[PDB]
Formats: structure tokens, C-alpha cells, sequence
């Protein structure tokens, strides 16, 4: 574990059209990392801290790449 | 003896158990008690009932 | 949403004064220091 | 026997290499390395020259 | 990683009895580990900080108690 | 018994050399034989008083130079 805590962050599906949404995501975020790279804002989201991850899908702080597609990719709107 | 620092010097209580102390003398007497005096037994007026 | 954030609620990232947001932190001032009493 | 010690520290000017945007990790070390000063400090720039 | 750095531990090897020796053993543990617990004094060692362990043999933040009996473990005499 | 107490001493095993070493003893000796006669200095050693000799091997007082020839032994090196 990142020894840190972490960030854990769910996002609520939303309709954007017929056949247009943005699914709902569970992920947890080691804190620094969090804290390092975040774009989550105006996303239909919620968010709180904890000793351990929250979420079945962790980024690690050892990502930073991989998470900051992962936070951009909360945005993607599906079928 | 566990805090290193001193004796308890507050108690927290239910009503009961404040309506008893105000109503027994407390000092080192004969046994004795009576119509509660000692200490408020009420909560209305403050939460703080007195000395023991 | 300038959003400060907050600590991690883990005592090193609010010792070491780090958010979870906007701002980074100082640190955690102080409050004193208690030492163990001397038994008699 | 004698001798002497001594105790100093060194650093980086917080904006010293300013391409970056923003820093990495929001607390960082200011104690200079290969990725943090080496050929980036704003402040000083070094010109060989020649035919002298 | 330890995300921290660590504290990279060195013993040499000590003549103790007749065929008996303490080994010299090579460790890194992770800072905040090594700071909670370290018994090496009085061990004929050698320390330093690093970013990455020195060495192959290495206790993460999550060995606690594996780590408390390693260090304990320097002293032992064998063969 | 030598009704007077003994003093324990234990020499503790030493290399010098290659295939060169100094024995680890341990030995008790009538108090009065000890204070009559102690090479003991520089050996590599340590001591205690006691009511009853400590160890398996004892120097009782009317010996008097097994205990010398004794103590000239705490020094002999071996293979």
C-alpha cells in the first residue's frame, strides 16, 4: 500500500444523449498521487479519504501515467 | 496510578446517581442521608452539579 | 472550485502539510510537548 | 588528535528552472540532482569560448 | 518501494567463539520502518540513506515484525 | 568446600592466528587461592564472587600450584 492513505473517488453515471453516456467508475488513488495529478472537477462526482483503498481499481503511486488517463478517461461517453 | 499525573477530579453521571450523592452525607460521618441538597439533580438550570 | 482539499487523515501526510488539493500546508504548528513524570 | 566538522545544506530557487508548468509530487527536494538542476537553472547560463 | 527512501545496513562478519561467527549481513529497510524499529548498535556495521535499497534483501513498510525479527537476527551466532 | 567463597572466572575464546587460538575456559577458584595468585590481566576475561563454585572445574585452596600451572594455561594457544 502507498503508506499514505487514499483518495477514493466515484463517479455517477450520467446521460449526454439518446444512446450517449458516461458510465459510472470506483477508483481509489494513492493519496500523493491524488495529490500529485487530479482533473476531476464538473465530472457528477464524489469523494472521500481512507486508510486503505476503497475501490476494487487502485492506481498505485507508482502510475502517474497510467492514472492521469485513467482520471481523463472519466470523462469518455459510451453507447 | 495508570496516569502518572493525579486522581480523578471530575465525575460524570447519570441523574440517578446525582440525586444519590446530594442526598447522602459525604463526609466521614455516621450513616445519614436525606432530601438531596448537595449538588443540583437537575439538568434544566446548568449541567454542572456541584462538588463532591 | 479552487478546491484546497484536505490532509489524507494519515498522520505523515499532515505532518508533512500535504493536500489533497490546491494548497500545501506549513505543517501541523505544535502543542506542546509532554514528558513522562518522575514517581516519587 | 584534532579536528573540525561542520553542517550546511544547499538549494534550488523554487522557480529555477522555469519550462516547468508546475512541479511534480507537490513537495519535492531543493537539494540539486540530475533531474532537478543539472543544465536548467534560469538564473546562469554558461558560453564557451574560443580563439582567445 | 518504500516511497520514502531507505536506511541500507551493513554488518561484517564477527570471530565470536571457536568455529562460531556472526555473518555479515547486507539489509535495506524501508525509512519509516527502519526509524520505528532498530536494534543495530553494538552490531559492527555500517550505514547510509538511498533512494532505492542497496542491497537484495530488502523489508518494505508492510514486514513490520518480519523486519523486527531480521534485525534481531544480526546478532545470531552460527557455524 | 573451600568455606570461604570463590571467584568465577570465565576467559573468553579468542583467535590470533592462522589456526592460532586462545581456548574459552571457565573456572572457580577458592578465594583465598585466587588472592594468594591471579595472572589474570590482559586475558580476555571476567569475574564474579560467589558462595558456591560456578563451575564444573574447581581450584580448591590446598592445591595451590594446580591453580598456578592453571592460570599459565589461560593464556596457551591452540590449533
Amino acid at each position: 500500500a502507498s503508506a499514505r492513505g487514499y483518495v477514493n473517488i466515484k463517479t455517477f453515471e450520467q446521460k449526454l444523449d439518446g444512446n450517449k453516456k458516461i458510465e459510472g467508475k470506483e477508483v481509489s488513488v494513492a493519496f500523493p498521487l491524488y495529490s500529485d495529478v487530479h482533473k476531476i472537477s464538473g465530472a457528477h462526482y464524489q469523494t472521500f479519504p481512507s486508510e486503505k483503498a476503497a475501490y476494487s481499481t487502485v492506481y498505485e503511486e507508482n502510475q502517474r501515467t497510467e492514472w492521469i488517463a485513467a482520471n481523463e478517461d472519466l470523462w469518455k461517453v459510451t453507447g | 496510578r495508570q496516569t502518572g499525573r493525579g486522581e480523578g477530579n471530575f465525575i460524570i453521571a447519570s441523574r440517578n446517581v446525582v440525586n444519590v450523592l446530594a442526598s447522602v452525607d459525604t463526609g466521614i460521618s455516621y450513616a445519614a442521608q436525606g432530601l438531596a441538597t448537595g449538588f443540583s439533580t437537575d439538568t434544566t438550570k446548568s449541567v454542572f452539579a456541584g462538588v463532591l | 472550485a479552487e478546491i484546497g482539499g484536505d490532509h489524507g487523515y494519515n498522520a505523515t501526510n499532515i505532518a508533512a502539510g500535504q493536500t489533497s488539493g490546491a494548497v500545501t500546508q506549513i505543517g501541523p504548528a505544535v502543542m506542546g510537548m509532554v514528558r513522562r513524570a518522575i514517581p516519587n | 588528535v584534532m579536528g573540525f566538522k561542520t553542517r550546511y545544506g544547499i538549494g534550488i530557487n523554487p522557480f529555477a528552472e522555469s519550462a516547468a508548468q508546475a512541479p511534480a509530487s507537490r513537495i519535492q527536494s531543493g537539494m540539486p540532482s540530475i533531474l532537478n538542476s543539472l543544465g536548467k537553472n534560469a538564473y546562469f547560463r554558461r558560453v564557451y569560448v574560443k580563439g582567445i
